[PDB]
RNA sequence: GCUAAACCUAGCCCCAAACCCCCACCUUACUACCACAACUUAGCCAAACCAUUUACAUAAAGUAUAGGCGAUAGAAAUUGAUGGCGCAAUAGAUAUAGUACCGCAAGGGAAAGACAAGCAUAAUAUAGCAAGGACUAACCCCUAUACCUUCUGCAUAAUGAAUUAACUAGAAAUAACUUUGCAAGGAGAGCCAAAGCUAAGACCCCCGAAACCAGACGAGCUACCUAAGAACAGCUAAAAGAGCACACCCGUCUAUGUAGCAAAAUAGUGGGAAGAUUUAUAGGUAGAGGCGACAAACCUACCGAGCCUGGUGAUAGCUGGUUGUCCAAGAUAGA
RNA sequence: UCAUAUAGAAGAACUAAUGUUAGUAUAAGUAACAUGAAAACAUUCUCCUCCGCAUAAGCCUGCGUCAGAUCUGACAAUUAACAGCCCAAUAUCUACAAUCAACCAACAAGUUAUUACCCUCACUGUCAACCCAACCAGGCAUGCUCAUAAGGAAAGGUUAAAAAAAGUAAAAGGAACUCGGCAAAUCUUACCCCGCCUGUUUACCAAAAACAUCACCUCUAGCAUCACCAGUAUUAGAGGCACCGCCUCCUUAAAUAGGCUCCACGAGGGUUCAGCUGUCUCUUACUUUUAACCAGUGAAAUUGACCUGCCCGUGAGGCGGGCAUAACACAGCAAGACGAAGACCCUAUGGAGCUUUAAUUUAUUAAUGCAAAACCUGCAUUAAAAAUUUCGGUUGGGGCGACCUCGGAGCAGAACCCAACCUCCGAGGCUAAGACUUCACCAGUCAAAGCGAAGAUCCAAUAACUUGACCAACGGAACAAGUUACCCUAGGGCAAUCCUAU
């Protein structure tokens, strides 16, 4: 007789409590006799980088000059990504400049996205 | 009667007058004498005289009547042979 | 209502099955028909009908021998587990069939009436006239409907071209072609008319129950 | 004695009052409609 | 308050904004055009006057079409124009008797038709009146063809319509191959109903199966940039070569 | 002296103009991830019943026409087309909000923010609609049958009122009468005209049924049924709707209780208690319908017909009300 | 517009609608509620429970710490092995119960072979004094403890009035009480009526002599894949009845009470023997709760105003005539303040029904019959099934029964008019001054002269000249009865004949 208060894993019966989750992913399947199987593939492996050296800190000093917001556009990256070997090569058909026409046989493909941040 | 029509809002007749009665135009009302047509065989002669005569209606009646019919039907209606031509004006009246 | 009826079985075993009761209730959810619900639960037994039906890749009268005959909750006759071949099958037994025997099914119109067992399956064609037949089908290779209830006997009175005129236990006629196929006997369980079912409680553990109603 | 005829149980609670309940038939999504429009925020229970 | 257009007026302007908008025009107009269908119930009125005897004066009249239903199953057949007609009677046809429900359906049969253009046998459900139509029209694809959409009032028959203006319009060899004499006659027979194809397609489509067309034709995979802006920087190189 | 009393705007009403806008989510909604389908308004209501019938620019015209020719209904040809003598916290939207809260559900639906009554300071003194005439004097003396509404008048015969504050009930035509303009013509097209036309001024309330019809919501209570489960000590007797009797179920008789502990309970006394028993869980039957070991019994506390929204401001020859001052005419033949 | 006046406007004025909203009163500081004892705040003692612990279902942080108060904020928490969340496909199979399962005895009849896969523990419930009853001597399934190892507190303090409630005891007598042995104490017997039995029913006044029920009987039905039914005349459905067998004067002292056969049973009804008892003759004592007082917290119906007496009379606290009369709490009582739900009679051209041989219909279904191309469409007739609709007036005592329009005689003695279910009886040529009238209207009535001859309206058939039945409930719904013990709403409520004494 409660219908305001959000609906969680805390409320039904052993059924409902246990079927809905709790915003987690899952990472294997069921399989028979409520054994659960895990996949190595459907967990995050994290790809943490080497930091030694590393001469960047959290913050940056008062004592930098300011500048002026140019978020970058296609026109800006493709100013100075591929025109540059174009004007170069125009003193004397596309992929060879990084064009790439199609996504299926990449690993990390653009549209849709098949990667994660 | 209905005294605002649910389309226009003006007042409305009540046709089952103007079937009935006539309305000289100076006031007056002139009927038929209910019971003259039928049952004509066991009457007396002087009696079918008397129903075939038109009659006038009384002051309630006339103002009754007056109020069942919208002003069309009380204006100046010049018919070329009208039998009740000479009857729309009253002369000589003393109060 | 989402009323799946049970009967949705397609292929044929001996193994009981798992009745659901109606109650009275139709598809639509309403009493349909007074007067039922409740009872003992109860399984099916697919007893099979066309008591003629050869195995597979197999023709010609064939013979088969019982093994049980038992009681059946749906039935008011004593059904019986017949095996022949590779095959066995439910079948309803008439009075005098006891576990051992053995019965003939056969198609074989011959020449002149043959002397059949109180128990086997001929086309009616093919008895005399005055015997006792059960388990008549009204048309050939369709199936027994007609006789079928306890302790009941069915005349055959006469044959002419091609038919012959059967007496069912309503004391009434019906033609019906000489390739229909019969059993010769009274239905099994005799003298189940004088059950005393002594007590209200033995109608309820059947299924019935008291309505008052049926408007 | 009367007055507890609410037996509370979320299956039955959720499976003749809920979003699918409403949504499997058109008088169940004119419910859910007029709700919308009056401005509730308890659409289906 | 009031809103700045009629509750009517707003199809006809959702007709000019959306993915509608881009309709060819003759198929908007043909949708938007409205056509009286012919009289199948009741007895038109002959002239557009008429003495009546009550009074003797001349009196106008007009002819108000009966309301005429058809069920969706009739959509798959040739009803011709025919239908279901619910109202009211009154019980001994005297007017002070009660006033009882009524529903007159038509007499449906199942025939089979041959369609030339078509070349195809097709098994529809009919009644007479489209029969008669037929026999009158000489003909079942004459029937369909000239025809106008009102008066067919069956999703099926505009259907047949669209196909055979469709092969008329394309002069396409499939109706009759290794017999080209046989294919010229009957197209030629037909010549009349021959409109372009690009009026051909939309011949009968219903205002949703029109916008799923026109979507279908329009929808596309977005060009690569890349493309756009190397052809920008050929063009201003090109520009900068000559000067 | 407390209690209070006071305030402005937050907003809103009616017009004009302009055509308006990361993730998860139809399974048990807000859940990353596996083999069907949509396409005539009845009736409340008028006819004082009810049965045909009954409404959803200006002018022509409420005319032709329809109609138990009753109630009422009713054309066409043609004609020509940013603001406020609004509200200002019981008003204005229901709104600070469709939130709180009520209901299982459809659904219902709030409140509010900036020396009035009641008391204290200060209990009362024969006697009496609590006042008036007065009196030197508060009482004492003389006079004096509360108010509204309904019945012929009503001693209170009956109905209504604890008391204060706020809010709460006469909207309009046909004629007539009065005052203006113009006057054989009036009127800013259509209409009237044998002194009439044009304009203005004056006159027609509020609350309340049981009901009816349509579309939704309900079988978590209860009636019955389905699927798959559970309980039934001990003794006597052995396969029994068996006997005595716990748990469990019911509710015979009495007492308590009657705003109660409880919108049907408590204490005792009682019937059944291996069965036609009792019971947890999910599903089904839906309102002229369901279900019914028929009691008009039960279908979410109120069922000889549920509940909610809409038609609906239903209708009511019936009951109750109807608000400033002063004066004047004013009543019981009959069909 | 002056800038309180002259005008124009309008949601334009509340001693009263069991009006609505808010404030505060009265009844009222009244009814009711709560904390076992001592203490050294560690503890000990007295007493109680069909209770307690867990899971399930339900609820969702709802007596953990800290800090502010008499509840608000912050912080903290419940760790999976238990429980949930499942399954690769195809074919094959899958006859025999459970009851300690063995003896007897029954009826209600109760997975694998091939093909594909060499992957590992993720996710969620986990708290409490808890849930449904507005807050609660109520409701709440299962396992285990069967009187407790667990859980709790019947008395805020006092006194020991009445009336009330529960309990214990009682001399002699033992139903004389009373409608009845209801209650209580004791435990026995006998019969009679009804129903065969166990069971079910009016949740919340009826548990029964009603319903159901075995047994019997009657009626209908010859049969496929959604009920009856995966059934078939010894079957299924619908009805009546109720196994079975047999037929179609005593009682008391006294008495209006009790006295088709047919075992068993009944919280059924009536009667009786014996006992038992405070039911009674006839009450009494004690205990507990209530109670009264002190302290805390603190309602509700009700209320025109009250400065609220008695007797007699009128038609009664309030009027009249007499009498009485310093003010004020507290506890009692129930004669009066017509003291604060439920019934009964009548009315409404209110509502909802039920039955019909009351009126209208066949739209829907089913039969036929006729046209339409072996099945559906249209028309007609017959029926069932329903659907819409109504219940005139005066009246013995409302009902029964009569009458209902018009006319004539007494009331109404002498212009006019005046009631009766008061008093006695029948009927269904045309034109035109002026008038009369049935107390309206509508109708109705007389008529000089002059000219010519001697019971309504609407409807239908009609050329017509006009025409008729019903409307007799006779100012007339075009066509509608019986009834509501289940009913609902709006409302109204100085005796002819005689008894007795002088
Ligand atoms: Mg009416
Ligand atoms: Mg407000
Ligand atoms: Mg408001
Ligand atoms: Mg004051
Ligand atoms: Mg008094
Ligand atoms: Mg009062
Ligand atoms: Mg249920
Ligand atoms: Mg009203
Ligand atoms: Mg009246
Ligand atoms: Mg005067
Ligand atoms: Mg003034
Ligand atoms: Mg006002
Ligand atoms: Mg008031
Ligand atoms: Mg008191
Ligand atoms: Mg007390
Ligand atoms: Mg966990
Ligand atoms: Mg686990
Ligand atoms: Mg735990
Ligand atoms: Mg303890
Ligand atoms: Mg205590
Ligand atoms: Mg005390
Ligand atoms: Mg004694
Ligand atoms: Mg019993
Ligand atoms: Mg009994
Ligand atoms: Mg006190
Ligand atoms: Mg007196
Ligand atoms: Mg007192
Ligand atoms: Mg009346
Ligand atoms: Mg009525
Ligand atoms: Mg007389
Ligand atoms: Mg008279
Ligand atoms: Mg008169
Ligand atoms: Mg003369
Ligand atoms: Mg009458
Ligand atoms: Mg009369």
């Amino acid at each position: 007789a409660d219908r305001m208060s959000k609906w969680t894993s805390k409320r039904g019966p052993r059924s409902f409590r246990g079927r809905k989750g709790r915003g987690a992913k899952g990472i294997g399947f069921l399989t028979s006799g409520w054994r659960f199987v895990q996949i190595k593939e459907m967990v995050p492996e994290f790809v943490v980088p080497d930091l030694t050296g590393f001469k960047l800190k959290p913050y940056v000093s008062y004592l930098a000059p300011e500048s002026e917001e140019t978020p970058l556009t296609a026109a800006q990256l493709f100013s100075e990504a591929v025109a540059p070997a174009i004007e170069k090569d125009f003193k004397d058909n596309l992929e060879k400049y990084g064009f790439e026409p199609t996504q299926e046989g990449k690993l990390f493909q653009l549209y849709p996205r098949n990667f994660l941040r | 009667l209905t005294y605002f029509s649910a389309r226009k809002g003006k007042r409305k007749t009540v046709k089952a007058v103007i079937d009935r009665f006539l309305r000289l135009h100076c006031g007056l009302w002139v009927r038929r004498k209910a019971g003259y047509k039928k049952k004509l065989w066991k009457k007396t002669p002087a009696r079918k005289k008397r129903l075939r005569e038109f009659v006038f209606c009384n002051k309630t009646q006339s103002k009754l009547l007056d109020k069942m019919t919208t002003s069309f039907w009380k204006r100046r209606n010049w018919y070329v042979d009208d039998p009740y031509q000479k009857y729309h004006d009253r002369t000589n009246l003393k109060v | 209502a989402n009323f799946v009826s049970w009967k949705s079985r397609t292929k044929y075993t001996i193994t009981p099955v798992k009745m659901r009761k109606s109650g009275g209730r139709d598809h639509t959810g309403r009493i349909r028909v007074h007067g039922i619900g409740g009872g003992h639960k109860q399984r099916y037994r697919m007893i099979d009908f066309l008591r003629f039906r050869p195995e597979e890749t197999k023709s010609g009268p064939f013979e088969e021998k019982v093994i049980q005959v038992r009681y059946d909750p749906c039935r008011s006759a004593d059904i019986a587990l017949v095996a022949g071949g590779s095959r066995k099958r439910w079948i309803i037994a008439t009075e005098n069939m006891q576990a051992g025997d053995t019965i003939l099914n056969s198609n074989h119109i011959g020449r002149m009436a043959v002397a059949a067992r109180e128990g086997d399956a001929h086309p009616l064609g093919a008895l005399p006239v005055g015997t006792l037949i059960n388990n008549v089908e009204s048309e050939p290779g369709r199936g027994a409907q007609y006789i079928r209830a306890a302790g009941t006997c069915g005349v055959l009175l006469r044959k002419v071209n091609g038919t012959a005129i059967i007496q069912l236990p309503s004391k009434r006629q019906m033609q019906v072609l000489e390739t229909c196929v019969a059993t010769v006997g009274r239905v099994s369980n005799v003298d189940h008319n004088k059950r005393v079912i002594g007590k209200a409680g033995r109608n309820r553990w059947l299924g019935k129950r008291p309505n008052s109603g049926r408007w | 004695a009367r007055g507890n005829e609410y037996q509370p149980s979320n299956i039955k609670r959720k499976n003749k009052h809920g979003w699918v309940r409403r949504l499997s038939t058109p008088a169940g999504v004119q419910v859910i409609l007029r709700r919308m429009l009056k401005g509730r925020k308890s659409l289906s229970h | 308050p009031l809103h700045k257009y009629p509750v009517w007026l707003w199809k006809r302007l959702q007709l000019r904004e959306g993915i509608c908008s881009r309709l060819p025009g003759h198929y908007l107009r043909s949708l938007e055009e409205e056509r009286t269908p012919t009289p199948v119930h009741y007895r038109p009125h002959g002239a557009k006057f008429k003495i009546n005897p009550k009074n003797g004066q001349r009196e106008r009249v007009e002819d108000v079409p009966i309301p005429i239903y058809f069920p969706p199953e009739s959509q798959r057949g040739l009803w011709g124009g025919e239908g279901w007609i619910l109202g009211q009677i009154y019980a001994n046809n005297d007017k002070l008797s009660k006033r009882l429900k009524k529903v007159w359906k038509p007499q449906l049969f199942e025939r089979e038709f041959y369609s030339e253009i078509l070349d195809k046998k097709f098994t529809v459900t009919v009644t007479m009146r489209t029969l008669d139509l037929i026999d009158e029209a000489y003909g079942l694809d004459f029937y369909i063809l000239k025809t106008p959409k009102e008066d067919l009032c069956s999703k099926f028959g505009m259907d047949l319509k669209r196909g055979m203006l469709l092969r008329l319009a394309r002069q396409d060899p499939q109706l009759h191959p290794e017999d080209p004499e046989r294919r010229a006659a009957i197209y030629d027979k037909y010549k009349e109903f021959a409109i372009p194809e690009e009026e051909a397609e939309w011949v009968g489509l219903t205002l949703e199966e029109a916008i799923e067309k026109q979507r279908l034709l329009e929808e596309k995979d977005p060009v690569p940039l890349f493309k756009i802006y190397v052809a920008e920087l050929i063009q201003q190189l090109q520009q900068q070569a000559l000067s």
